[PDB]
């Protein structure tokens, strides 16, 4: 099945928890939440609690940038399990929770891992079967017969799409909120996306953090890629201001289209 | 520009036209020319032409080096004798003289075996010392001793770039791509320039490779003259082999100037820093002595709890959990648990006497024989524990001194060219007892005594064990563990002809031919000899299903440095012996994810020998993801060897011969449990 291969990644990205700033407490809450089991166990197994459920977060920007920038902290030296989009259930006939059983047996054979469910839009997007396979997803996800095996970290986009019944069994450890990226979080995202690259002196920041309006990091990474290649057309690595505004027009048009 | 004014100037063969046309080519020769020197069809008449003939030879080698040639470029320069940060000198010297003198030294290095090439090589040496482009003119002038005067002519102030870069990549490509004698030139000349320079520890690695008595003397009077201490004593004793620490203690006992190198020459000052610093800053959990010491049963998992019990040498509770634990244990477990007291008492030399004396002179011969084994393991420089066992030695069939001979002769072999241990070992090997481990710990004892000697010896020691090896053709395990000590004596050199002497007087029925291929295993510690790699692939398909396991098991020793070539398609074969070859050939390295990836498939197998052999390398290569394989074995098993061996993998989880001999002797575990009595006394662990 080719759909199983595109589920999770087996590489080790160099992006650590020290490459992003501003949300140090928000990243040390999940780092302290899921990095205590199976790693540094003197504060986990001596207490005698073992809540093998993990936190559930949600990113208003989404699109893998914020949620993969928070989940990437566990990807440094560990095995990872990725699940993106609820299309895999709706792109085929109602086979049922057998795919969840496959992820549960590969997670059983891969216990030192992190379960990451992304783009949770099952009920938001037959329709009567989605609710019962989602409630069955909550049933098998609760771990009624298994001991502490893996830490499940769910990640959705809108907190109102999930039914109130999917909260108490799933979210039992802790949940937090993510601030709005208007000027300073987009300034930090711009700094991280423009830390390795070289920019000119005349490149101002107020117009770049002003022309944007509710934008994630995938489009600014896309204009950093096409800006590095477009500026690379002249065999130069320096990104001028007029070329970065010419690439900024893709941002101004993309969100308005 | 256009060649209209200057094109009809090289056609006249007159002397003035050359003596004024050629200086214009030297002026306009800053970037060579405006094109690719298409004027060859017009200067080929000047080829035969000649007052300023050195300029004609210079321009001729300039154009021949400019377009193409193989041998005719350096001839105008070896006949020219050049005497007549810009771009000209950089172009005509740097690259044109780089490839020029490179192909001249290559053609003169391969064709013939005067001093013109020495003058060219020193001229380019100084000119490229001015150019200051390292490792490239160097990496080209490697193959042309002259390298000694080249390094001492160049190593004056640039130490970080030439030592770090040149010694790093030239040492790696000098053990990979350069043969032995030029590596010996690296050792001697590196002893020169590194003796005159700083960074003593790399010269100490040059003592790990040279094994010479003068380097440690000059580095001890120089390290003593230049003023921590216990650290370089620790890795000083770790870096030194068996030869130069007894030679070091005899020369420091001959000088006795400070007696601090005598104090650092033994095992006391390498363990007195470690034990308190390890007990203070680290605190091991007791859930593995209590847990792994609690789920034991079947009289074998309890032995795994005796080994895990031996892991402590912080917490000494499971060690001192009353008595009768050894009395309830069987013989196979009386010897292992008897050596557990030796494993748990690596320090506290003074306490070892009052801890082991309680089991000495007992009624059971195995309790006091394993107690003498403990006394031999706990000490390596005290030499005050041999007398009660070395004294009697007079049974000739069996009285407490064949098992006590295992304990004190094996533990004394671990404690150690001592002549008055072999004068007493002569009746030991000459006894020819039916017990295998007598000649086992004897050949391993004298073998580990003779490791790293002066290119070994073919004396009556290995001659005696070869004659008594071919004395009787019974119990071929003798033929399986006598080549262990034989190879321990042959170890330390590859170019020696002792392997061919064994190919002369040893070649016989495939028993001693397997002995000969074991000598071939331990006689090839590693160099650039890819002939044995293609010969390895040629003899890789031999019908004998053991010389594949050992002769192919040598892979982890031969290419132990270049770990990129070690992974191969051995796992894709169908012979289980080859799966053992790769499974043992993984090694005890840092344990990258590729290794554990190979253990994800090598682990799942149905044979108890391979399923028993996989946790040894799986858990030796990883000493995060430590508990997943143990849960995997809990899911596979839930025989006795799999459970005892997975608990011993819980033991394992949480360039010297001492880290190479024990497991190479452990490569014969597919037999009776008597070998598992020698499994509990390994010294290769860290």
């Amino acid at each position: 099945d080719p759909l199983v291969t595109v589920m999770k990644v087996e590489k080790a990205p160099q992006e650590t928890y020290a490459d992003i700033g501003g949300l140090d407490n928000q990243i040390q809450e999940i780092k302290e939440s899921v990095e205590l089991p199976l790693t540094h166990p003197e504060y986990y197994e001596e207490m005698g609690i073992k809540p093998p459920k993990g936190v559930i977060l949600y990113g208003p920007p989404g699109t893998g940038k914020t949620l993969l920038a928070k989940a990437v902290a566990n990807q440094t030296s560990a095995t990872f399990l990725r699940v993106v989009g609820s299309e895999l259930i709706q792109k085929y006939l109602g086979d049922g929770p057998k795919l969840v059983r496959e992820l549960f047996r590969v997670a059983e054979e891969h216990a030192p891992s992190i379960v990451f469910i992304d783009e949770i839009d099952a009920i938001g997007t037959g329709e009567r079967e989605i609710q019962r396979t989602m409630l069955e997803l909550l049933n098998q996800l609760d771990g009624f017969d298994s001991r502490g095996d893996v830490k499940v970290i769910m990640a959705t986009n809108r907190i109102e799409t999930l039914d109130p019944a999917l909260i108490r069994p799933g979210r039992i450890d802790r949940k937090i909120e993510f601030p709005l990226p208007d000027e300073k979080t987009k300034k930090r995202i711009f700094q991280i996306h423009t830390s390795r690259m070289t920019l000119a002196d005349d490149v101002t920041l107020d117009d770049l953090i002003m022309a944007k309006d509710d934008l994630s990091g995938a489009d600014i990474k896309a204009i950093c890629t096409e800006a590095g290649l477009m500026a690379l057309r002249e065999r130069r690595m320096k990104v001028t201001n007029e070329d970065f505004k010419k690439s900024k027009e893709n941002v101004l048009y993309k969100k308005q289209e | 520009r256009d060649k209209a004014p200057v094109q009809p100037q090289q056609s006249p063969a007159a002397a003035p036209g050359g003596t004024d046309e050629k200086p214009s080519g030297k002026e306009r020769r800053d970037a060579g020319d405006k094109d690719k020197e298409q004027e060859l069809s017009e200067e080929d008449k000047q080829l035969q032409d000649e007052l300023y003939r050195p300029a004609l030879e210079e321009l001729r080698r300039q154009i021949r080096s400019s377009t193409t040639s193989m041998t005719s470029v350096p001839k105008p320069l070896k006949f020219l004798r050049p005497h007549y940060n810009k771009r000209f000198a950089a172009d005509i010297i740097s690259v044109l003289a780089m490839t020029m003198s490179g192909e001249r030294e290559c053609l003169k290095y391969r064709l013939v075996g005067a001093g013109e090439v020495a003058k060219e090589w020193q001229e380019l040496d100084d000119a490229e010392k001015v150019q200051r482009e390292p490792l490239l003119t160097l990496v080209k002038e490697i193959v042309p001793l002259l390298m000694e005067i080249e390094q001492v002519d160049m190593l004056e102030k640039d130490i970080d770039e030439n030592a770090y870069a040149k010694v790093c990549l030239y040492l790696t490509s000098c053990v990979n791509y350069v043969p032995e004698p030029e590596n010996s030139a690296l050792l001697r000349c590196a002893l020169g320039v590194f003796r005159k320079f700083s960074r003593f520890p790399e010269a100490l690695r040059l003592a790990l490779m040279l094994n010479d008595m003068e380097l440690v003397e000059d580095i001890f009077t120089s390290c003593k003259d230049v003023v921590m201490l216990g650290r370089h004593g620790v890795f000083l004793e770790l870096s030194e082999d068996v030869e130069e620490y007894e030679d070091l203690t005899e020369i420091m006992s001959n000088v006795q100037l400070n007696s601090n190198f005598l104090a650092l020459a033994r095992e006391l000052d390498i363990m007195e820093p470690k034990v308190p610093d390890d007990i203070y800053k680290t605190h091991l959990e007791n859930n593995r002595f209590g847990g792994s010491g609690s789920q034991v049963d079947s009289a074998r998992m309890n032995l795994a709890s005796s080994f895990v019990n031996g892991f402590v040498n912080q917490d000494k509770l499971l060690t001192d959990d009353g008595n009768k634990w050894l009395y309830k244990n069987k013989d196979h477990g009386m010897l292992s648990a008897a050596a557990s007291l030796g494993m748990i008492l690596l320090w506290d030399v003074d306490g070892g006497l009052t801890q082991i004396d309680k089991y000495l002179y007992s009624s059971e011969d195995y309790i006091k024989s394993g107690a003498l084994l403990a006394c031999g393991i706990v000490n390596s420089g005290v030499r005050n524990e041999c007398d009660p066992a070395l004294a009697l030695l007079s049974d000739y069939v069996l009285h407490n001194s064949n098992t006590m001979r295992l304990g004190s002769i094996f533990g004394l072999g671990l404690a150690y060219n001592r002549e008055d241990v072999l004068t007493l070992l002569l009746p030991v090997m000459g006894d020819s007892k039916s017990s295998m481990e007598v000649a086992g710990v004897t050949a391993l004892a004298c073998g580990m005594i003779a490791v790293g000697s002066c290119n070994g010896d073919v004396t009556s020691t290995i001659l005696q064990t070869i004659m008594e090896k071919s004395e009787t053709e019974l119990k071929d395990t003798y033929a399986r563990w006598l080549p262990l000590g034989l190879g321990l004596n042959h170890l330390g050199k590859g170019e020696a002809i002792e392997a061919i002497l064994a190919a002369l007087e040893v070649v016989s029925e495939p028993f001693r031919s397997f002995a000969n291929t074991l000598v071939d295993v331990c006689a090839y510690a590693g160099s650039g000899n890819v002939l044995k790699v293609q010969q390895l692939l040629h003899i890789c398909s031999e019908h004998f299903d053991s010389k594949e396991k050992e002769e192919d098991k040598d892979k982890k020793e031969k290419k132990d440095k270049d770990k990129k070539e070690a992974p191969a398609d051995m796992g894709a074969h169908q012979g289980v012996a080859v799966l053992g070859i790769a499974l043992i050939a993984m090694g005890e390295e840092i344990g990258a994810e590729m290794a554990l990836r190979t253990f994800g498939h090598l682990l799942r197998y149905g044979e108890p020998t391979l399923r028993r052999a996989v946790p040894l390398a799986l858990a030796l290569i990883s000493v995060s993801h430590d508990a997943d394989p143990e849960v995997s074995y809990n899911s596979i098993f839930a025989a006795r060897l799999a459970a005892m061996l997975r608990q011993l993998a819980q033991y394992h989880a949480k360039k010297g011969t001492l880290t190479l001999c024990p497991y190479h002797s452990d490569r014969q575990l597919m037999s009776q449990v008597a070998v598992a009595g020698l499994l509990t006394v390994l010294v290769s662990f860290l």
